């Protein structure tokens, strides 16, 4: 849309229904520039790697990624306590992701 | 002052008595009341169901609450469970106040 209008609101709450939980989270991130916009063919021979069990070959990219898959990301210690004391089992159903209010 | 819910009209008293069955009356009429009865008693079952209204925790607290737990350490008996002689015993009094709210 525009420069002076916010892209989205901060929504961090979590709502406990009977058979279902919905945990929303919101964080602030900062994204640098990686590898000077290059793909650099990382391998063990770059630094050390004198053991065959440690041998590796791959590529490093300028891109970066979001890893939210630890539990403490989605649950507060209280929402975790409420979870594990009152419930036998759980599992995820849906996921919804948003990026907003970008600044360069 | 002791605790609980004061009520102008609490749930009513249920009084119960097993009606007297007299022993054999004498043949000749007597003015006096009969003081001789049959030894007797009764037995049955009571069902009492109460419907309670709850107020759920809305707390936005971050860190974890205090809760009531059975301590895990091993013991000769289980708390709030029967003895070896068949005796049921409550180990400790359990208050109602664990969750917190803001003052």
């Amino acid at each position: 849309d525009g420069v002076g209008s916010s892209s989205g609101n901060w929504h961090c709450d979590s709502q406990w229904l009977g058979d279902r939980v919905i945990t929303t989270s919101t964080r602030t991130w900062a994204l640098p520039t990686y590898n000077n916009h290059l793909y650099k063919q990382i391998s063990n021979s770059t630094s050390g790697g004198s053991s065959n069990d440690n041998a590796y070959f791959g590529y490093s990219t300028p891109w970066g990624y979001f890893d939210f898959n630890r539990f403490h990301c989605h649950f507060s210690p209280r929402d975790w306590q409420r979870l594990i004391n009152n419930n036998w089992g759980f599992r995820p159903k849906r996921l919804n992701f948003k990026l907003f209010n970008i600044q360069v | 002052l002791m605790g609980g819910f004061g009520m102008k009209h609490p749930p009513p008293q249920i009084l119960i008595k097993n009606t007297p069955v007299p022993a054999d009356p004498p043949t000749a009429f007597n003015k006096d009341k009969l003081n001789s009865f049959i030894t007797q008693y009764s037995t049955g079952q009571v069902s009492v169901e109460i419907e309670w209204e709850l107020q759920k925790e809305n707390s936005k607290r971050w860190n974890p609450e205090i809760q009531y737990t059975s301590n895990y350490y091993k013991s000769n008996n289980v708390e709030f469970a029967v003895n070896t002689e068949g005796v049921y015993s409550e180990p400790r009094p359990i208050g109602t106040r664990y969750l917190t709210r803001n003052l």
